[PDB]
RNA sequence: CCGAGCCUGGUGAUAGCUGGUUGUCCAAGAUAGAAUCUUAGUUCAACUUUAAAUUUGCCCACAGAACCCUCUAAAUCCCCUU
RNA sequence: GCCUGUUUACCAAAAACAUCACCUCUAGCAUCACCAGUAUUAGAGGCACCGCCUGC
RNA sequence: UUAAUUUAUUAAUGCAAACAGAAACCUGCAUUAAAAAUUUCGGUUGGGGCGACCUCGGAGCAGAACCCAACCUCCGAGCAGUACAUGCUAAGACUUCACCAGUCAAAGCGAACACUCAAUUGAUCCA
């Protein structure tokens, strides 16, 4: 991670983060399930249909994704039409 | 067009699906009375070799 | 600390290289002037024979190979009983190709039952099954029957109402289950008419005392059509050195636990993929011995000359054998190697 | 390891554009089987038309 | 050019000498119809697989002599026992068989001089040779 | 100080390696592992620290945890009271 | 080891290298080397003078 | 050096170009070599060798919840077969001591009237 750019010594954001994950503005991270369409003729039903699922990064690995991007992405976004716009916040969260 | 065109080709093809699914089960069940004739004719075969030992 | 700095390493040599060694030394003083005969032909493709499945439409796929010219020799060797003139396993019928003649059988299809229609296989490795003399009713045991060569002609003669097939290797054993899966219909499989196991055929001499009538051992030996080809699992390279050693003493006394298992008046046949003779009649000798020294069973070997005689238009014979019968490979005729000797237990 | 059996794809008879891939023996003939089409919501005849690889 | 690629291939990639290459090209004609690929497999067969260095080649007539007939025989004897690849020494274990032996003589004369083999066994092993030489052109 | 001269520059080359790492006082504070061209390292977990929130935590009475298996083992896990 | 000669300046002077002699390889020719030369010449190598030796 | 990656460079051919009327030089694009350039030398175990081993599963050590190591003590696995709703969805849990992966699953919709197997497997990028 470049923590200061040698053109305008600023923190820079790790492209492989962002294109493989999605970061709820609530701080969850949404991302894929690594072997969701390889080899699908050899796996059941069950394990397919866990495969095709969004799943949420732990603490360790959300605090990690944190530090390799900008504030940029993690903005509130007001997308017209956003399947993932109801999951941008907790309800009836305690501690 | 496409919409439509693919609604019509769904639509003409079902239409033949129950003669073919029909077909096509009744060739299975005639594939297996061949094997099963054959069965039989291996017994009347082997029936020919029991002749003989006696 | 290991030292990696030696004066003088030996070359190293392909496992093909190093069987051909050893067997160019060996097989030279034995065989004379007809081992540079046996030679070519060892490093020739053997010729594969094909034997009709009877469970199958077996006079149809005979009907179809007749129009690939093949010829039934099993057939023709019947006939031939009465002509030169314990008899011979019935129903088998195996086509091959006339003599010189390089054509391959066409891969075997599944027939209307969902069986293949026919098994290709050596030819010479059908005459223990049928120097075997099985008779119906007969309960057959047979010693490493996996992959399944010998272990299918077996079901095919329909003469054996209970089998019993085992074989060290689980991995040999699980190729055999494919087999007999694939050929032989599940009905016979179904019950215990065919026990598939995996036990030290050493143990056959103590768990089953007299219970079968025919027996028929191949015990594992320096196969030379494979050692010379194959580059996997090859029992010339160095580090296998030390099963080589020791494989003569396993073939006699896998032998001699076949030999306790069978009932006295029965038949037991050896046979062996092999040219040498340190492992062919010397085992057969050796088996002999053990069995009076230490159980007091003594055994008698059959003469296979007549047998010889009526595969000699088909089948390569060599004419100095002390007890068995030794097929040995030709150009014309690739079947082969193949020993196979005939004792029975008095 | 030889391949015993190859894998292939089935496509819907019904022009729907459903397909899926099964298991079946190299030393066979093509198959024809009677799948459930979620795009129709009933079983639909399927013939087999390309071989995707070996197993 | 197809003449300067012919003796430019037996000067550089065979490394035939100079005096060697007009023996050759007065000896046997048929180098310079034959292609450049095969001329220089057929070279090279002699040199390593059969053990052949480059004065016996010359005076041997190697190159005049088909592609085929060569490796029938060669692989025959090989195969046979009787011919013996050298080593990395060029020592042998048994002499192998003159080279205008196993060519020059006809084909009835090298089966009981060398081979010492029935007829019928050396059409078979042609038939199954070229079987694999067939099939090793496919797998390539 | 020639298995590749010397000098300058890139250059504050790089070193998972060696050495060093400067005032006072108090407090908490040690040994499960996994992956690794990795076992002289690093990452994660375990452990440890501070802050914060909350309510149970530890100890443990019966009961309860397998047969083919009598080394018919010492003893655990669970566990209200206390 | 033919010989005189040469080499590790600063731990090895030698059986090592070179050496006449012999062998192999390459080249048919001008105007800075080879060369102001031309197959009895030039270059790249091996061996180390000289003398002697079979089988087939 | 028959390690990998290259022919820029050099030389020899081919074509295009350019010419005369045929050719050469030059230039571009190729194919052959030549001569070089860049870079690396997986770990584990083994003093008298001519190698074995690296992932996954079961049994003993590990006797009774779980876990628990070798140079350990033994056997294997890199499949096949039957299905063709081996369809679609969804509470609550397990988890090989992390993660990645892996496993079970009521109800519901839709049909019938979570396949066997201890292991039988390979991520991302890319195509
Ligand atoms: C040369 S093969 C013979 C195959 C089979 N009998 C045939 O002819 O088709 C010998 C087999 O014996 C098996 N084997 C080796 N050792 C064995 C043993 N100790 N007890 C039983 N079988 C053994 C091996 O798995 C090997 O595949
Ligand atoms: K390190
Ligand atoms: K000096
Ligand atoms: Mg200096
Ligand atoms: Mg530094
Ligand atoms: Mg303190
Ligand atoms: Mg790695
Ligand atoms: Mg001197
Ligand atoms: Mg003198
Ligand atoms: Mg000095
Ligand atoms: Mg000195
Ligand atoms: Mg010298
Ligand atoms: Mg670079
Ligand atoms: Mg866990």
């Amino acid at each position: 991670l470049t923590y200061f750019s040698a053109r305008k010594g600023k923190r820079k954001t790790v492209k492989a983060v962002i294109d493989r994950f999605l970061r709820l503005h609530c701080g969850l991270w949404v991302r894929r399930k690594a072997g969701y369409k390889k080899k699908l003729w050899k796996k059941t039903p069950a394990r397919k249909k866990r495969l095709r699922e969004f799943v949420f990064c732990n603490k360790t690995q959300s605090k990690l994704l944190d530090k390799m991007t900008t504030s940029f992405w993690k903005r509130r976004n007001w997308y017209v039409d956003d399947p993932y716009q109801k999951y941008h916040d907790r309800t009836n969260l305690k501690v | 067009q496409k919409r439509r065109e693919r609604e019509q080709h769904i639509a003409e093809c079902m239409a033949k699906m129950p003669q073919m699914i029909v077909n096509w089960q009744q060739q299975q069940r005639e594939n297996w009375e061949k094997a099963q004739a054959d069965k039989e004719r291996r017994a009347r075969l082997q029936a020919e070799a029991q002749e003989l030992l006696g | 600390r290991y030292k990696k700095k030696w004066a003088a390493t030996e070359p190293k040599f392909p496992a093909v290289r190093l069987a051909l060694q050893n067997f160019d030394m060996t097989y030279s003083v034995q065989f004379g002037d007809l081992w540079p005969s046996i030679r070519v032909s060892l490093l020739s493709e053997q010729k594969y024979g094909a034997l009709v499945n009877n469970f199958a439409a077996w006079d149809h796929v005979s009907a179809k190979l007749e129009q690939l010219s093949a010829k039934d020799f099993v057939n023709e060797a019947i006939s031939h009983w009465e002509l030169q003139s314990w008899a011979c396993s019935p129903n088998l019928r195996c086509f091959t190709f006339d003599r010189g003649d390089i054509s391959r059988f066409p891969p075997a299809r599944p027939g209307s039952l969902g069986v293949m229609e026919y098994y290709l296989m050596d030819a010479a490795s059908l005459l223990p099954v049928l120097a075997l003399g099985l008779q119906p009713g007969d309960i057959v045991l047979d010693l490493c029957a996996a992959p399944g060569g010998k272990t299918l002609a077996l079901l095919q003669t329909g003469c054996c109402r209970n089998l019993a097939a085992n074989d060290l290797s689980p991995s040999r054993i699980a190729r055999l289950q494919k087999i007999l899966h694939s050929y032989v219909p599940e009905e016979i499989r179904d019950g215990n008419q065919v026990r598939v196991t995996s036990w030290d055929g050493r143990k056959w001499g103590e768990l089953e005392g007299d219970t079968y009538d025919r027996v028929l051992v191949d015990v594992p030996c320096t196969t030379d059509r494979h050692s010379l080809h194959e580059e996997e699992n090859n029992i010339f390279k160095r580090s296998r050195k030390k099963e080589r050693q020791i494989l003569p003493v396993l073939q006699v006394q896998l032998l001699a636990a076949g030999l306790l298992a069978t009932k006295p008046g029965g038949h037991v046949v050896y046979s062996t993929c092999s040219l040498s003779h340190l492992q062919n009649e010397y085992v057969v000798q050796g088996a002999i011995e053990l069995l009076a020294n230490q159980y007091s069973i003594q055994v008698q070997v059959e003469d296979l000359t007549h047998f010889r005689r009526v595969f000699m238009d088909t089948f390569c014979f060599f004419s100095s054998c002390q007890v068995g019968e030794l097929v040995i490979p030709n150009l014309m005729a690739n079947f082969g190697p193949m020993y196979f000797c005939k004792m029975r237990r008095l | 390891s030889k391949s015993k059996n190859i894998l292939v794809r089935m496509v819907s008879e019904a022009g729907t554009g459903f397909c899926f891939n099964t298991k079946r023996n190299r030393l066979r003939e093509k198959l024809t089987l009677l799948h459930y089409d979620p795009v129709v919501k009933q079983r639909v005849l399927f013939v087999e038309k390309k071989k995707i690889r070996s197993l | 050019q197809d003449i300067n690629d012919t003796v430019r291939l037996l000067k550089e990639k065979c490394l035939f000498t100079v005096q060697q290459v007009t023996k050759i090209l007065h000896s046997c004609p048929s180098v310079l119809r034959e292609d450049l690929g095969q001329l220089e497999y057929k070279f090279q067969y002699a040199y390593f697989r059969m053990g052949i260095k480059h004065p016996d080649i010359v005076k041997s007539e190697y190159l005049q002599y088909s592609l085929t007939k060569i490796k029938q025989r060669h692989i025959y004897l090989e195969r046979l026992g009787r011919y013996q690849t050298p080593d990395k020494k060029g020592q042998t274990q048994i002499p192998n068989p003159l080279l205008k032996d196993i060519l020059r003589v006809s084909e009835a004369e090298f089966l009981a001089r060398t081979a010492c083999t029935s007829v019928e066994e050396f059409q078979v092993f042609k038939k199954l040779l070229a079987r694999e030489e067939e099939e090793s052109e496919s797998s390539t």
